[PDB]
């Protein structure tokens, strides 16, 4: 359900007055998909000379 | 004698003549320097590739 492309939203209210709070604590599903490209790259040549990390 | 050169001494010779330049020159040769009977090259050419290749 929380994952059923719905932003799910608390409503917690208040004592005092109804005051729900709909905080999207959920991540916004939809928009647009697209696939994050991953690259991995390696330390620079002088890192590796310096011979300290 | 045969004992110097076979040493190794290296030896030299001046000659001071009015028509050169600087009125004086020199050259030398030892044991080694004297017709090489063999190379000992032992060179060592490290990090063949880095930073400026």
């Amino acid at each position: 359900d929380w994952n059923s492309g719905e932003r799910f939203t608390c409503t917690v209210t208040h004592t005092d007055l109804p005051s729900p709070l709909k905080q999207t604590i959920s991540r916004p599903k939809g928009v647009a998909l697209h696939r994050p490209d991953v690259y991995l790259l390696p330390p620079a040549r002088e890192q590796l000379n310096l011979r300290e990390s | 004698s045969e004992e110097e050169w076979n040493t190794g001494e290296t030896y030299t010779c001046v000659v001071a003549h009015e028509a050169l330049p600087n009125r004086v020159t020199e050259r030398t040769v030892d044991k080694s320097t004297g017709k090489p009977t063999l190379y000992n090259v032992s060179l060592v050419m490290s990090d063949t590739a880095g930073t400026c290749y």
